């Protein structure tokens, strides 16, 4: 994300979440 | 240790307070009046000022930006810059704060969404109070008196609520004795003690999600902002959104949240305790009172009252009387007599009543609306809660409603217990509770307006006025006009009646287009271009807009207190003696209740006509509007 | 922010440096710049030691101030602080180090053979990180400032030979 971010600047971040979607088998 | 980052914000604020001098005229109008107070007795205003944060914004974005996300640092600098600037001010010969208002962006929240990512920020929060901590106050500064020494020592205190940046914590004792150890004995009076009220504010119901349980922050107020609203209110409560405590990680689950007050703001919703006072200009005035001086006031006031509606001009004028109110007496023995009048209609279905209690409702500067069931005996007047934490009063609808309008609808659907409950706040305006060894006569100066059908569905001509309206004779005689209104059916009255409706749903607001749908607006307005209306649906008289009526009721009920003349008392005392001795089947029982009515019209009437005594012309269209009410006679 | 004050003072380090960045390149009393080719015999290994003449800093001011330039006072602020002005002075001379004209014959010293392994190892270091994230293909000026930011090089602390000292102003000019 920094580096996307720092190259996309051209015409700090907190560490981001990680979000999992799952479709397997549920206990 | 002096800061030079401090300084220069400091010096910033000032160059802001001298660019817009507003807020010094105000700084100086608050000093005049203290002083000015102060030399006629040989309530003071407080110390605040209202920046607004648009002007800031204009003035310099970085500092309007350090105000709003990182108020801790960019707040004080601030406060010590107006207070400087009131020193230097105040040539004549406890530091001054500051309150904000102006649009906060994507700051402006609500209880559901203060999340942590706007914690440390100013914040502007919109709910409902709901609890109301009693004002407690706090002791900041303590003098104490040796004996030995013959001298006074005092000890400053400090917490974390009071100051927005986080000052190293140092153990708050009290002090005992003196250095040399003397004993030492507390001199109140001395000592400074500071106010503190804690409240919570709820997100509004009329915004909440429907059927979710609600979210709830505190707020911390102190000094001149305490006791600023009670329970039941709608405030927007600006503050800094700090955090407290140690959350856990010092080894004794989250922080503990709440929001430091800068400014509370009662908003003003429709069926809420909140008044509705608006501001009058020196224009406004003076087309007040140019306005006043016409013949046809009355006629032009009243048409204004529903456009939309047809007719019903008798009903109108009722209303708009109803919304002047009178003047309540009080003696010296302690007897009160009413001041307000009491509207009934009683109708055929879709006679517009129901609109017209929500116009009423929509345009007075304190109603409250109820339903026939929904608001109980104990839901109306009041009750006691009997809270746990002990037996609390819990004002209802028409405790909230004083010095305002009740809009009552569907009246006969009303239960006779619950209207057994009504006859004391209809006559003696007060609420006696004499229950559960609570003793107390709550104050409820309300004016009554209610609407319902006859029991057979329509009124019926062949049947007697008293079978149709089967409402108990002392409550018929509690209401001041008993309006019985039907749906007739004849065909120039109806087609016009067709005309009108399809006039009036043929109407684009001017800021849209053909098949645009009408956004809703909320509307909150906060308690604190012509003059007439272009747009009419009735169609040649002068109609006025609804908020130019507002002001103008708004001006006359404080500025006017009529008082009666004999010429007038004369046309009165005649109106009632005919009423009473001749017998024309009235609608409504005739006593002296009629006397009274007559009297409050009357004074009704002068209010309109800002006239500081009761004429003639006022006691005659109180009496033409009696005589409509029962005889159903019109000139 | 409150246990640790703050003082403005008159002194601006990065105007100071803009001055001496300046002195640097354009001095030229002493056919080319002095101190410049002092830099060029310094990268061809031959001087080990750069002496900053101060009164080469109050002509250089004289010569500015001269035709109405505004040029701050550099020489007093290096003589209120001393210490602070030598790593500026080092640092403006780490930006504007010429490159070597003769280049290592198996006689240099071993500390100079060192500082060139060093130099070749943090650039090709750099332009290594550089070719990798161009190659992910997510200006070329935001992707030296991620490279530099991602790579941890061989400071200029240590890559550099020469020694940094002042002469104080001579009492007959001053
Ligand atoms: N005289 C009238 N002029 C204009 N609209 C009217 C009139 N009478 C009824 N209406 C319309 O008919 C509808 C019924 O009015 P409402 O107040 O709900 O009737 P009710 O008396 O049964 O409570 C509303 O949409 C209202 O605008
Ligand atoms: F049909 Be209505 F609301 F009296
Ligand atoms: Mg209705």
């Amino acid at each position: 994300a920094k580096r996307i971010s720092i190259l996309s600047r051209a015409q700090s971040l907190p560490t981001f979440q990680l979000i999992l979607n799952s479709n397997a088998n549920q206990i | 240790a002096p800061d030079a980052v401090f300084g220069d914000r400091v010096r910033r604020f000032q160059e802001f307070l001298d660019t817009f001098t507003s807020y010094r005229d105000s700084v100086r109008s608050i000093q005049v009046y203290n002083s000015n107070n102060a030399a006629n007795y040989n309530n003071i205003l407080p110390h605040r000022i209202i920046i607004s944060l648009d002007d800031l914004r204009e003035f310099d974005r970085s500092f309007w930006s350090g105000i709003l996300v990182e108020p801790a640092y960019f707040i004080p600098p601030a406060e010590k810059a107006l207070t400087d600037l009131a020193d230097s001010m105040d040539d004549v010969p406890h530091p001054w704060k500051l309150s904000f208002k102006g649009s906060f962006g994507a700051h402006a929240l609500s209880p559901r969404t203060l999340t942590a990512q706007h914690l440390n920020k100013l914040v502007s929060v919109e709910g409902i109070v709901t609890k109301t901590s009693l004002v407690r106050p706090k002791l900041i500064r303590s003098v104490h008196y040796a004996a030995k020494t013959g001298r006074f020592h005092y000890r400053d205190y400090t917490d974390a609520t009071t100051t927005l940046t986080t000052r190293i914590p140092t153990p708050a004792i009290y002090p005992t004795e003196d250095t040399e150890g003397n004993k030492l004995t507390t001199e109140y009076g001395y000592s400074t003690f500071i106010d503190h009220q804690r409240i919570t504010v709820q997100e509004m119901p009329e915004m909440a999600p429907a059927g979710q349980l609600p979210r709830s922050i505190d707020v911390i107020l102190d000094d001149d902002l305490v006791d600023k609203t009670k329970p039941g209110d709608r405030v927007n409560v600006v503050g800094v959104f700090k955090s407290l405590g140690a959350g856990g990680m010092n080894q004794s689950i989250g922080f503990k949240t709440l929001i430091l007050g800068n400014t509370v703001y009662p908003l003003h919703a429709r069926s809420t305790g909140v008044a509705a006072r608006q501001m009058l200009t020196d224009f406004d005035i003076r087309n007040i009172n140019k306005l006043s001086k016409k013949k046809d006031i009355f006629d032009i006031l009243s048409q204004s009252l529903a456009p939309s509606i047809y007719g019903h001009d008798h009903i109108k004028k009722a209303i708009l009387l109803m919304l002047m109110g009178g003047v309540e007496k009080n003696l010296e023995n302690g007897s009160h007599l009413r001041g307000d009048i009491n509207i009934l209609m009683v109708g055929d279905p879709s006679t517009a009543k129901s609109q017209l209690l929500r116009f009423v409702l929509n345009t007075a500067s304190l109603a409250i609306a109820t339903t026939g069931r929904g608001s109980s005996g104990v839901g109306l007047t009041a009750a006691v809660t009997t809270d746990r934490e002990e037996r609390r009063l819990e004002a209802g609808a028409m405790v909230l409603a004083d010095r305002g309008v009740v809009c009552i609808d569907e009246f006969d659907k009303m239960t006779d217990v619950d209207r057994v409950a009504i006859h004391e706040v209809m006559e003696q305006q007060t609420v006696t509770i004499a229950k559960a060894g609570i003793h107390t006569t709550l104050n409820a100066r309300c004016s009554v307006i209610a609407a319902a059908n006859p029991v057979f569905g329509q009124y019926d001509v062949n049947r007697d006025p008293h079978q149709n309206i089967a409402l108990p004779d002392s409550l018929l005689s509690r209401f001041d006009l008993l309006f019985v209104v039907t749906d007739d059916i004849n065909e120039i009255r109806d087609r016009s009646i067709s005309e009108h409706v399809l006039r009036t749903h043929r109407y684009l607001p001017p800021g849209y287009l053909e098949g645009e749908p009408v956004r809703e607006r909320l509307n909150l307005s906060l308690a604190v271009d012509h003059v007439f209306e272009k747009f009419n649906p009735l169609l040649i008289p002068k109609l006025v807009t609804i908020p130019f009526l507002r002001k103008y009721v708004q001006y006359a009920k404080e500025r006017v207190i009529p008082q009666l003349t004999q010429e007038a008392i004369n046309v009165i005392v005649k109106n009632y003696t005919d009423l009473r001795n001749d017998d024309n089947t009235k609608k409504s029982p005739i006593t002296a209740r009629t006397l009274e009515t007559l009297i409050r019209l009357a004074t009704a009437h002068a209010k309109v006509r800002l006239s500081k005594t009761v004429n003639k012309v006022d006691a005659k269209v109180a009496a033409n509007l009696l005589r409509f009410a029962l005889l159903g006679e019109d000139i | 922010s409150a246990a640790l004050p703050s003082i403005q003072l008159p002194v601006d380090y990065n105007n100071l440096f803009n001055e001496i960045t300046d002195f640097l390149v354009t001095f030229k009393q002493d056919k080319g710049p002095k101190y410049m080719a002092m830099l060029q015999k310094v990268a061809n290994r031959e001087l080990n030691s750069v002496i900053i003449d101060l009164d080469d800093i109050l002509q250089y001011q004289n010569e500015k101030f001269l035709q109405g330039t505004q040029a701050d006072d550099l020489v007093s602020a290096i003589q209120q602080n001393a210490n602070h002005f030598t790593e500026l002075f080092c640092r403006a001379i780490d930006n504007n180090m010429p490159l070597p004209t003769k280049e290592i014959d198996y006689k240099d010293d071993v500390l100079d053979v060192i500082l060139n392994q060093r130099r070749l190892r943090n650039e090709r270091m750099l332009s290594d990180r550089t070719n990798e994230i161009r190659s992910e293909n997510l200006m070329n000026d935001a992707l030296r400032e991620v490279v530099e930011d991602e790579t941890e090089l061989f400071p200029p602390n240590l890559t550099r030979r020469y020694f940094l000292y002042f002469k104080p102003l001579s009492q007959n000019c001053a």
